[PDB]
DNA sequence: TTGTGGGAGCTGTCACGGATGCA
DNA sequence: TGCATCCGTGAGTCGAGGGT
RNA sequence: CCCUCGA
């Protein structure tokens, strides 16, 4: 119902998530396990206009 | 009856459409088999 | 920061969240960052920008996109390979691999009811994280926090445990295996014999 | 009020997490059982929240909720097979489960003997004329109904079965190997 | 589904390499 | 940012028969 | 897999 990380790629040290996005482990472990947001996206002519 | 003369043996990441490549159906239940009877229930882990 | 400027950006939490941010990655401009820092660049930088190039140039070959890191669906082993035999007494014992699935089943399917129930979302939220773990689970066992233990405090085998050690399938049933024609004795001296 | 009640109901019940999960786990002993049985109470709780009271200590009712769902737990865990698991099945696990079952634990030898001629039948069912062995062949070893078996050797119903009958009582004189087996 | 309400264990291991994270 | 810490890796073979 | 034992 809802998407899923493989936890070979996001635990597996060194975290391939983690060198993939320039995301430090610590943050990425924030994120999947619902400790904190992320901005996914961000409309940047909205918000100059 | 496989000849045994494999080139090469190749991994990748499985694409979740891989996934439902191979599969023969989803497994929604998860109820095993009856404690009556000792048949797999359906849509479980042995349907 | 989502009541005003709501409609100016878009933020989530999980493995949603970091689906999406692969979804709008762009390997090649990353790429060329990267070889940019490794190639004008000296020190530390240098080596976590080769450390991270690897991963990419690696994704940069032959499609291979990174969203196989992001799973919406799960794959099922098929039964034999796990188990359920009936034991004297009236018992079963069971493949540690049935249990692993049955709790990613029993919280996708109580994810699923939160979700058609329109549940709060911290509560939804508390869902999707079990759901995370229970695949966490399946996958690695112990790798993340506490491992799921069957009676005993034993932890469950999961699917890489099945591969790894002395006793995965490499080791224990590939590179030596028990075989027909061949038995076992105790042995005696017999010097009569020839060499 | 349906979005005032879920409002109600973070502000309220949500607080009550930490206790509740902590009684879960004094009763479970087993931090995802006691997860798995939290949501759970967390889904019947939700469901009829206007059921609730509103003024009342909400601690005490989520707390019902809670041992009610175990027990209904214990209950059905009591109607289905138990389930004791291993990191692996042991050998003398499969041999036993194995002497209770439609099927044994065979052997390539047994495999390879009956991928053999069983030299009593085949010489039995030879010494038949031919019409006989096929007739004997298509009803009781492919076992066709008897309108496919006239279908097959283009003959009336009633002939085949006068072959079928006939051929039976042949092979009934010819295997004296029956009491060996029978 | 209503006065109350946090587990049972556990460390009595060691050597090494490298990411992780922290000031 | 330069390391210190924490984490994750590995730790002999084959046998017997009794157990969850 | 664990326990006790064998070389």
């Amino acid at each position: 119902a809802a998407p899923v990380t493989h936890i070979w790629y996001f635990k597996g040290v060194p975290s391939r998530l983690g060198y993939l996005l320039d995301l430090a482990p610590k943050d990425l472990e924030k994120i999947i396990y619902f400790a904190a947001y992320v901005i996914t996206s961000v409309d940047e002519e909205m918000r100059h206009n | 009856l496989d000849v045994n003369f494999f080139d090469e043996l190749r991994i990748g990441l499985a694409t979740a459409e891989d996934i439902r490549q191979w599969s023969y159906g989803e497994v929604k239940k998860p109820e095993t088999i009856n404690y009556r009877t000792l048949k797999p229930e359906k849509d479980g882990l042995f349907c | 920061l989502v009541d005003r400027y709501g409609e100016y950006f878009t933020g989530a939490m999980g493995a949603e969240s970091i689906q999406k941010l692969i979804e709008n990655f762009d390997i090649d401009a990353e790429a060329e960052s990267l070889r940019d820092v490794i190639r004008n660049g000296k020190g530390q930088k240098k080596l976590r920008a080769l450390k991270r190039l690897k991963v990419v140039a690696a994704f940069q070959q032959s499609g291979n996109s990174p969203m196989g890191m992001v799973l919406d669906a799960v794959p099922v082993i098929p039964p034999e390979l796990r188990p359920m035999v009936q034991l004297d007494g009236g018992r079963f014992a069971t493949s540690d691999l049935n249990d692993l699935y049955r709790r990613v089943i029993n919280r996708n399917n109580r994810l699923k009811r939160l979700i058609d129930l329109g549940a709060p979302e911290i509560i939804v939220n508390n869902e999707k994280r079990m759901l995370q773990e229970s695949v966490d689970a399946l996958f690695d066992n112990g790798r993340r926090g506490r491992p799921v233990t069957g009676p005993g405090n034993r932890p469950l085998k999961s699917l890489s445990d099945l591969l790894k050690g002395k006793q995965g399938r490499f080791r224990q049933n590939l590179l030596g295996k028990r075989v027909d024609y061949s038995g076992r004795s105790v042995i005696v001296v017999g010097p009569q014999l020839k060499l | 009020t349906d979005e005032e009640l879920t409002a109600r109901f973070e502000r309220d019940a949500i607080p009550l997490l930490d206790q509740l999960y902590g009684g879960a786990l004094r009763m479970t002993r087993n931090p995802a059982d006691a997860e798995d049985l939290l949501q759970e109470t967390m889904v019947k709780a939700y469901a009829g929240f206007r059921s609730f009271r509103h003024g009342t200590n909400l601690k005490a009712w989520l707390y019902r909720i809670l041992t009610n769902t175990y027990i209904n737990s214990y209950r059905k865990k009591q109607r289905q097979p138990a389930e004791y698991p291993t990191e692996q099945i042991t050998d003398w696990q499969l041999a036993s489960n194995a002497e209770h079952s439609s099927t044994g634990l065979r052997s390539a030898e047994v495999e390879a003997l009956e991928a053999l001629p069983d030299t009593e039948i085949k010489e039995a069912l030879q010494a038949l004329p031919e019409e006989f062995r096929m007739a004997v062949y298509y009803a009781d070893v492919e076992g066709f109904p008897y309108k496919e078996i006239a279908e097959i050797m283009d003959t009336p119903i009633g002939t085949v079965m006068s072959r079928l009958h006939r051929g039976r009582r042949q092979l009934r004189g010819l295997l004296a190997d029956v009491a060996r087996d029978r």
